[PDB]
């Protein structure tokens, strides 16, 4: 990719390799540990079907450069929505003002190294015709409406992004990525006797739109997801009041891995741990979870929404074991925090765009499978909840309190799943909740490709996963 | 001197809008163009020393076009004539493929703010990075020095930005305005008996001279942080709940989605059948004030160029209107109410009691000061959120609480509000005091 991206981001904008040297040199006039130049161009499209018609379409373009100067704890940063030598010079000259003292000017020679390809460099926007894209949405509409007479409304959206990046740094890093991302989202409203409810489905990843027409367990993926949205809506329509209080909770496989994202994931980002503000600070080698739990953050997964062939600092994505048999092994890093902690980059240095600073961030965070069957797990509960789907979540990493809110849930009574219950927010302490995991299923899956993680106002595509698992005690925010 | 930079920017933006509209005009029945530019600085400190210095400059142009009632949109951060041309063409091309939708289109000419009011939103300051750093450092240091239990920090922060926005459409509207926002915060960590807690304080305003002092920010930060130490997890119970002012604003905030025209025409709101019904206490009025001078959410027109109006959204407990945009108004056979982009300063008067008096009235119950999670169903009103705050007994705060949830339904919560306090939160779009509810289900141990 590097030559192709370089031609599009540098040569096409009047820039050469030697301009990179000049601008890095301008940063290195000051007493810095590190400086970098980050170049980006991106193209986004969206199309929306509603009321059985193609209501809307958009085409959105952005491009620019971001320049950082770093000394120990400190970062100077400036950027511009244009790729030009003047934009780079202006940005470097502002960013370097983070420190007044002169540096020795000794930068490392820029040199690219190979990394493993994790997704195609083919542009997903141009690889399918517009009418074929719209036919995906039309088929979702038809399938959802045919699935049940109570379906009254369907909103179906298709989005795609094609993004080129290149990063050059004072430590010699020179790297590029070509990043496709597509997403199909489906929302349905059902009505019966004046009562209404909604359901949703969807997913995607780093590939073209053909994925949505490919086979999923013997049906067309788009069709399967259209039916899933209806199924979710009908479950919710039938749901009764959820019970309140502390009880066993069995979480389904896949997206209920939001548990991990909140309970340990953010808490193991290296910025908080370098500062000492995370509950996990200084706990490497301690039991932070039950011995059945091994949690990884894995940036290497081919075609996945949350993967990073390189992170935004040029570090190739890695399989990082965070917790192994309950024992804390380490933290997700960016280059700044790794240096300060005496550790190494991990492939977790991510930024929303050129206009934002990178920080330690998740990629795909999941728990490894265990020995229990999901049926054995359900059968172990006398009274509790089974929650196979969630909305979102949130964590306070200092006090170690987190929440996540059900989108499909049921009572378990005498080892059987029984009545559907209404949405409830579940709350616990991260470490204490992970220590309550007494059974781990043999059915690991990741989410369908739906996640957006927020930290310090920066949204990123992130994945979660887990098998079915049992938390012995968790507080359920029902009314009953 | 910054006034000159802003006036140069404004001329450029006005010209970008006119160019885009002219390029659209021979090929569409209508078009709407919005452009903005925001510039400023964002700084942080750690232990009183500069940490981050970020120079911000963000620009943007969006266009929506209409032909045969088909819509297309496009956007670009590059405002060069050739980028604008490409953007206009992209929107036009999209509109060949979308379906006719008669509720879509430029807002009604009769509703447009052709001569938009000056709401005095622009109060620039030439704050240097070093000056910004010193304000952040002062706030953080005042927090850190407050008490020896404050053992770590998440820093001081200072932000100062100005913005220019211009909107035009094919009815001949072309209006723009400038605005500023400045803020100062600090956030520290306290520890007691192996429990760590974090909290923050802040000040915000359109003029620097409207801000609380750095020392005020730090003292408030420390006070809030220290108050969180050594919480208890309540047992599962039913009890009265006070939403402290800072979360009470959000309690009323859930109304916005429930009365939004988009939700109404889709029948996806639990208030679908509540227009003209008493949904709140008969003494409670929610006043919207879009033209407050210097207001934090004042606007001279909405995102479709529509005039904004003084309205009592709730009057003596009664829901008087929906919050409509052009599209949703047209779906309902109504006219836009100027709510494209949201609400514009809500005000709810107190009923005479201080926060202390409210604690005495409640006697025993939960004060919620922080909430976590979404947990609010737009379509049913079902409500379930994580909470932190304080347990109250004998009319006095006893201890902080955390790791609990509160649950109910918004229809019931709103209808049965006991009182609203005079302790008005004044830093937000929605401004009100603390709110007493007679009962919620609290899940805990
Ligand atoms: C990979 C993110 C895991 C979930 C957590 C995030 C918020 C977060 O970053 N918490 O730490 C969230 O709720 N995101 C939501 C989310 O991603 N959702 C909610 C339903 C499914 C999916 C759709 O984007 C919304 C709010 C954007
Ligand atoms: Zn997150």
């Amino acid at each position: 990719s590097l030559n192709l991206v370089s031609e599009q981001l540098l040569a096409a904008n009047g820039l050469k390799h030697q301009d990179l040297f000049a601008i890095l040199g301008q940063l290195a006039e000051r007493r810095l540990d590190y400086g970098d130049l980050y170049f980006q161009s991106s193209y986004h499209e969206s199309w929306v079907l509603e009321d059985r018609i193609i209501k809307d379409g958009s085409y959105n373009i952005d491009q620019g450069v971001g320049v950082r100067a770093i000394s120990g704890e400190k970062t100077g940063f400036a950027y511009a929505d244009q790729i030009s030598l003047l934009a780079l010079e202006q940005s470097a000259q502002a960013a370097r003002t983070i420190v007044r003292d002169s540096g020795d000017g000794k930068v490392q020679t820029l040199g690219a190294v190979e990394h493993s390809p994790l997704y195609t460099s083919v542009d997903p926007l141009q690889s399918m015709s517009r009418e074929e894209k719209l036919d995906i949405l039309r088929r979702v509409d038809k399938v959802a409406r045919e699935a049940d007479k109570r379906v009254q409304e369907v909103t179906a959206s298709l989005s795609g992004v094609y993004e080129l990046i290149l990063v050059a740094a004072t430590d010699g890093t020179l790297a590029a990525d070509v990043r496709p991302l597509v997403r199909l989202s489906v929302s349905v409203l059902v009505e019966e006797d004046g009562k209404r409810e909604r359901g949703a489905s969807g997913g995607g990843g780093r590939f073209g739109y053909e994925f949505f027409l490919a086979d999923l367990d013997g049906e067309v993926r788009a069709d399967a997801w259209a039916k899933e949205a209806v199924r979710m809506a009908l479950v919710n329509l039938s749901a009764v009041a959820a019970p309140a209080g502390t009880m066993p909770v069995v979480l389904g496989a896949g997206w209920p891995g939001v548990l991990l994202h909140e309970a340990v994931g953010h808490g193991l980002e290296g910025d908080f741990n370098r500062r000492g503000t995370s509950v996990f600070s200084g706990q490497v080698g301690e039991l932070v979870a039950s011995e059945l739990c091994t949690v990884v953050d894995d940036g290497t997964m081919v075609d996945r929404r949350g993967s990073v062939a390189i992170d935004d600092e040029g570090t190739p994505g890695q399989y990082n074991v965070l917790i192994e048999n309950g024992i804390l092994k380490g933290y997700m890093q960016d280059k700044l925090n790794a240096r300060l902690m005496g550790m190494t980059p991990t492939g977790n240095g991510r930024r929303e765009s050129y206009a934002h600073l990178p920080m330690p961030r998740m990629t795909n965070t999941y728990m490894l499978p265990g020995k229990s069957t999901p049926q054995e797990i359900i059968e172990s509960v006398e009274y509790g909840i089974y929650a196979p789907n969630f909305g979102g979540g949130q964590v306070d990493i200092t006090s170690d309190k987190f929440v996540f809110s059900t989108s499909e849930a049921y009572l378990i009574e005498n080892g059987k799943v029984t009545k559907p219950v209404k949405g409830a927010t579940l709350i616990g302490s991260g470490i204490e909740t992970m220590q309550q995991i007494s059974m781990v299923g043999n059915d690991l899956k990741l989410d369908n490709g739906v996640g957006v993680c927020g930290k310090e106002g920066q949204s990123l595509p992130v994945g979660v996963g887990q098998p079915t698992l049992k938390v012995d005690n968790l507080t359920v925010g029902g009314t009953a | 001197k910054v006034i000159s930079q802003v006036e140069a920017q404004r001329k450029i933006l006005e010209e970008a809008v006119s160019t885009a509209l002219e390029l659209a005009s021979g090929k569409s029945d209508g078009a709407e163009v919005a452009v903005s530019k925001t510039t400023g600085i964002s700084v942080s400190t750690r232990y009183g020393e500069v940490e981050n210095v970020e120079f911000n400059s963000d620009g943007a142009l969006g266009i929506t076009v209409y032909h045969q009632n088909r819509k297309g949109s496009a956007s670009s951060t590059d405002l060069s004539p050739q980028a604008i041309a490409r953007t206009v063409q992209a929107a036009l091309d999209i509109a060949r493929y979308t379906s006719p939708d008669p509720c879509a289109g430029v807002a009604d000419k009769e509703l447009l703010a052709f001569d938009a009011p000056d709401l005095d939103l622009f109060h620039p300051a030439e704050v240097s990075p070093d000056e910004a750093i010193e304000l952040a450092a002062r706030a953080e240091q005042a927090a850190l020095q407050a008490d020896k239990r404050i053992t770590n920090t998440e820093g001081g922060s200072f932000n100062s930005h100005y913005g220019v926005k211009v909107f035009g459409n094919s009815h001949g509207m072309l209006q723009g305005y400038c605005s500023t926002r400045h803020s100062l915060s600090s956030c520290v960590i306290a520890e007691e008996n192996g429990d760590m807690e974090r909290d923050y304080a802040y000040t915000i305003g359109r003029a620097m001279s409207d801000l609380q002092t750095p020392e005020w920010v730090g003292a408030d930060c420390a006070r809030r942080t220290l108050s969180r130490l050594s919480p208890r997890k309540l047992s599962t119970m039913k009890a009265p709940v006070i939403f402290a002012n800072e979360v009470a604003t959000g309690l009323f905030g859930h109304l916005v989605g429930a009365i939004a025209g988009g939700s109404v025409y889709r029948k996806s709101t639990f208030l679908l059948d509540s227009l003209g019904k008493q949904i709140l206490p008969d003494w409670l009025t929610i006043e919207e004030h879009p033209h407050l001078l210097k207001g934090l959410a004042s606007t001279p027109f909405d995102s479709e160029g529509v005039r904004t109006e003084r309205r009592d959204i709730i009057k003596d407990g009664i829901l008087t209107q929906w919050l409509l945009t052009s599209y949703s108004a047209r779906k309902l056979g109504l006219k836009s109410t100027g709510h494209a982009g949201g609400i514009h300063n809500w005000r709810i008067a107190g009923q005479g009691l201080s926060f202390e008096q409210m604690l005495k009235e409640m006697g025993t119950g939960l004060v919620v000061t922080e909430l976590m999670g979404q947990g609010v169903s737009a379509i049913t009103g079902d409500y379930s959120r994580g909470a932190a705050g304080f347990w109250v007994e004998n009319g006095e705060i006893q201890y902080p609480v955390s790791e609990i949830t509160i649950a109910g339904n918004l229809k019931d919560m709103w209808r049965n509000i006991v009182t609203v306090g005079n302790d008005i939160e004044t830093r937000s779009n929605i401004q009100c005091g603390s709110v007493l509810l007679p009962e919620m289900k609290i899940a805990g141990q």
